[PDB]
RNA sequence: AGGACCGAACCGACUAAUGUUGAAAAAUUAGCGGAUGACUUGUGGCUGGGGGUGAAAGGCCAAUCAAACCGGGAGAUAGCU
RNA sequence: GUUUAUUAAAAACACAGCACUGUGCAAACACGAAAGUGGACGUAUACGGUGUGACGCCUGCCCGGUGCCGGAAGGUUAAUAUCGAAGCCCCGGUAAACGGCGGCCGUAACUAUAACGGUCCUAAGGUAGCGA
RNA sequence: CUUUAAUGUUUGAUGUUCUAACGUUGACCCGUAAUCCGGGUUGCGGACAGUGUCUGGUGGGUAGUUUGACUGGGGCGGUC
């Protein structure tokens, strides 16, 4: 169908970009996720007002979304904010395992080709410590500490 | 079944045909699947079986006026 | 040599039963045409 | 073993049989059997549907499963026995969680054996582990293709399978064939095999070995009217026809699969 | 004609058939074919083995037998074909129908050539054996063996008799035999003697020909 | 021990004979085969007609079966008696 | 052994054994528009199909390597009207090829048949079964 | 115009990887101290597969019927 999208920016297609679209993309990626909303030329009309507020109050924490996404693609630097990616660096314990949380792309994963720890990792600040595995049941590590601002 | 729930489904009549022009009959399927649809008025999904002429009927009146009838059509939601 | 004629009630019966021709459409479409033909006995099973 | 039956009459004649001795001789543990069922074969609505198949003895079955599971504290093995549930034999196991089990039951028992389903394994010949983490070129048999679905390919006497390689995620195996599919990545199979590979020289041996086995006659369809059925032949037994069966085109020498979609598990066909 | 020799190319689209065109319909190509087998002593089929044998084409070999020339079978186009081929079968169903001459198979290709040897010297070889130099005398004593040995059908209590063969010509190699009445013989007592000379004498060559005449009874 | 031998039951029917408007819609009479297993049998139950089923004869499927039986189409249709 | 109940018991049908093929499980396949079900609570020493018919005894011929055979299109060998077709690779086809399964010559003692080689073909080579 | 580029393109193929439809006769939780099913979680597959339409090839398995007439019996033959 078309829509005119909600994203801030998308690899195609940004901030308030109507256009038309596959409508097997559109109705199950590009709708229900937020990145897009609907369009008729009622539609429209509501948006064009309502972005201005919409694409900016809600699209000024998601800056983070667009690069944490890199990390969680690859799986080998695996990294999301918790609460972070809009305040400074990747921080804290939060992050991703101390509550063995971290978003995958498809339930196919490295993150947790093996489990071994006995409290989770991260306890440092400034910069958030992730273990990179070696193995998939030796974790002699190669721990990073990557942001994804 | 065979069914939309919307645009009105079910095999309808037919016959192979020939130049010879030959008697036979034989129905005529659609094209219905049943696919998950997002309600998002209720956040989650309510598997309908339903037309590919119909998928893009759905589409072009939105999720809830397909699922605003069925309720008016009396039926599982 | 063995007779078409066979004994048991109780096969017969469960051949036919009366509800057993009371349940199933046909053949109580059929037993109501009899009936409406108008034969005291039905099931043949009394 | 084998032992030859000696000739005292034709209709014993041409028996050949291996005696099970190496197994108790009575009742087994009804405490883990189960009934068994015979229909004639036949279908939903019953019917003749796969010919030949239904008759035999009476014959049981036995509440069992290969999961290799309640892994825990170790087991041995109790006794093996027969049962006409498999060509092989099966047998219970005692484990020291004070569980009592029946096992597929490889070739290399001998009672008291020990057994772990634990996963580290101490590689030991019949036992069992998810293939990541055997030997290169092991001999395997229970080969399941989900995880943990439970074998379902290679429990019969004698039947393994060569495990060619395992590189990433998934492990190529050579089915008894020459058939080179890959399975999953985890997915189990069983150390070795169960043999019985001696019940190749059993026979039926006559009519009513194939009664207690429940074959009845695989009916000479060739020679019959073609009428109800065709193929060939005829009253005249005429021959210089062409061959087809009742679907109107061949089916001996003509390849088959209705599976596409392990294809992709197949990397080098069946034989 | 090369080589002094004659080749016709024949049917109707497919047959790489563009020409100046004249067959309006299915049935002037037709004409043609039936031309192909006055002028013949010599026909050769092509069929494919991805195309070839179908209803039209068996009933083709059938028309074959008919059109009373030496039949040389050619598979044309078979360097392309898998490695176990289908076709044994194929050649097997056309085999058992069957055709008595020399076959002889041919696998070709016109994008390659392999057969084309092969195909020269098979055409010779048939035509020999059709053309032979024929002669009451062997007709008539090979024929007494068959008679002796399988015996002539009897009509209504009596016995027939033959009594001699000549070749009325031997080119398509045919005979005329003088024994009894038409219906006397049922058509395939007439071809249990003609297969009889048929094997006796080598006929690589076409179909042979056998025919009865009545005089003495 | 055994598709073991002979042979009652019980089942099956090879010869003959008889009946052939029977005594009997296939028996009787008289010999005869198998008989612990490819056995036999009861009771009940289930496979349904362009269909089963079928140790296969184009058998058998309610005395009927190279197409059940029954109803309707249907006062068929029949250049034929 | 089984069988044409109500003409026909057999040489027919069956049958072990054997042979061949197809099928990797959501199996082939089979029924059932499908759902489902059977196949199978099984699992390629099987399963399904098909086919042959105990048993014993009559020898059942692998194309890949390399070679061979016919053929053309090429390669390779030629003149150097270059193109290079004949013989050979190759393409197909080829194991009565090396090598296991014939003769003929010498030789396991009436020479002759011959395990070895030669000779027909880059055939093992009457060893099996069976002898005037 | 034939022909040929360079450039703008327009579009379809293959190649690869992905996940989000879709499949999941994996495993578990749950209605429900239910081999059915449903929902949810997770594991695995994956834009495939399969199916709907359309559409080419095949198809005696299934289906309706076609296969004259003359005739010193017919068929045979020969003939119209």
């Amino acid at each position: 169908m078309q829509v005119i999208l909600l994203d801030k920016v998308a690899n195609l297609g940004s901030l308030g970009d109507q256009v038309n679209v596959k409508a097997g993309y559109a109705r199950n990626f590009l709708v229900p996720q937020g990145k897009a909303v609907p369009a008729t030329k009622k539609n429209i009309e509501f948006f064009e007002a309502r972005r201005a507020e919409l694409e900016a109050k809600l699209a000024e924490v998601l800056a983070a979304a667009n690069a944490r996404a890199e990390k969680i693609n690859a799986l080998e630097t695996v990294t999301i904010a918790s609460k972070a990616g809009d305040e400074g660096k990747l921080f804290g314990s939060i992050g991703t395992r101390d509550i063995a949380d971290a978003v995958t792309a498809a339930g196919v994963e490295v993150a947790k080709s093996e489990v071994r720890l006995p409290n989770g990792v991260l306890r440092t600040t400034g910069e958030h410590e992730v273990s990179f595995q070696v193995h998939s049941e030796v974790f002699a590590k190669v721990i990073v500490n990557v942001v994804a601002e | 079944s065979r069914v939309c729930q919307v645009t009105g489904k079910r095999p309808v009549t037919g016959n192979n045909r020939s130049h010879a022009l030959n008697a036979t009959k034989r129905r005529f399927l659609p094209n219905l699947h049943s696919h998950r649809f997002w309600v998002e008025s209720e956040k989650r999904f309510v598997t309908l079986r339903v037309s590919a002429k119909g998928m893009r009927v759905i589409d072009k009146k939105g999720i809830d006026t397909v699922l605003a009838e069925l309720r008016a059509r009396g039926e599982k939601y | 040599m063995k007779r078409t004629f066979q004994p048991s009630v109780l096969k017969r019966n469960r051949s036919h039963g009366f509800r057993a021709r009371m349940a199933t459409k046909n053949g109580r479409q059929v037993l109501a045409r009899r009936r409406a033909k108008g034969r005291a006995r039905l099931t043949v099973s009394k | 073993a084998v032992v030859k039956c000696k000739p005292t009459s034709p209709g014993r004649r041409h028996v050949v049989k291996v005696v099970n001795p190496e197994l108790h001789k009575g009742k087994p543990f009804a405490p883990l059997l189960e009934k068994n069922s015979k229909s004639g074969g036949r279908n939903n609505n019953g019917r003749i549907t796969t010919r030949h198949i239904g008759g035999g003895h009476k014959q049981a079955y036995r509440i069992v499963d290969f999961k290799r599971n309640k892994d825990g504290i170790p087991a041995v093995v109790e006794r093996l026995e027969y049962d006409p549930n498999r060509s092989a034999n099966i047998a219970l196991v005692l484990y020291k969680d004070g569980e009592r089990r029946y096992i597929l039951a490889p070739k290399g028992l001998k009672a008291g054996d020990q057994i772990q389903s634990g996963v580290d394994a101490a590689i030991k010949p019949g036992n069992t582990l998810p293939m990541r983490n055997i030997p290169v070129g092991s001999t395997v048999h229970n080969v399941e293709m989900k995880p943990g679905k439970g074998g379902q390919l290679a429990r019969s006497a004698g039947t393994y399978v060569q495990i060619v390689a395992r590189d990433g995620a998934y492990v190529t195996l050579r089915l008894r064939s020459g058939e080179m599919r890959k399975v999953e990545a985890d997915c189990r199979a069983t150390l070795g095999e169960v043999g019985n590979a001696e019940h190749m020289l059993r026979v039926l041996g006559k009519a009513g070995a194939a009664r207690w086995r429940g074959v009845r006659p695989t009916v000479r369809g060739t020679a019959m009217n073609p009428v109800d059925h065709p193929h060939g032949g005829g009253e005249g037994r005429n021959f210089g026809k062409h061959p087809v069966t009742p679907w109107g085109v061949q089916t001996k020498g003509k390849k088959t699969r209705s599976n596409k979609r392990t294809d992709k598990f197949i990397v080098r066909r069946r034989s | 004609e090369r080589d002094g020799r004659e080749y016709v190319l024949i049917d109707t689209a497919g047959v790489r058939k563009r020409g100046k065109i004249t067959d309006a319909v299915e049935k002037f190509s037709v004409i043609k074919t039936l031309q192909a087998i006055e002028d013949a002593n010599v026909v050769m089929l092509v069929i494919d083995a991805r195309e070839g044998i179908s209803d039209q084409d068996l009933s083709l070999l059938g028309f074959i037998l008919n059109s009373g020339r030496s039949l040389v079978i050619v598979v044309n186009k078979w360097d392309g074909l898998s490695q176990e081929v289908k076709e044994q079968v194929k050649e097997t169903l056309d085999f058992r129908l069957g055709f008595i001459d020399f076959a002889r198979v041919h696998f070709i290709s016109a994008l390659h050539g392999s057969g084309v040897g092969n195909l020269f010297e098979s055409v010779r070889e048939a035509y020999d054996s059709s053309t032979r130099r024929v002669g009451t005398s062997m007709l008539t004593r090979i024929m007494t063996m068959a008679v002796e040995d399988h015996q002539p059908p009897l009509v209504r209590g009596r016995r027939v008799k033959l009594k001699y063969a000549h070749a009325g010509g031997y080119n398509p190699p045919i005979v005329v035999i003088h024994g009894n009445q038409v219906k006397d013989l049922p058509d395939s007592y007439k071809r249990y003697l003609m297969n009889y000379f048929r094997k006796s004498l080598d006929v690589m060559g076409s179909p042979i020909r056998i025919q009865f005449k009545e005089g003495e009874n």
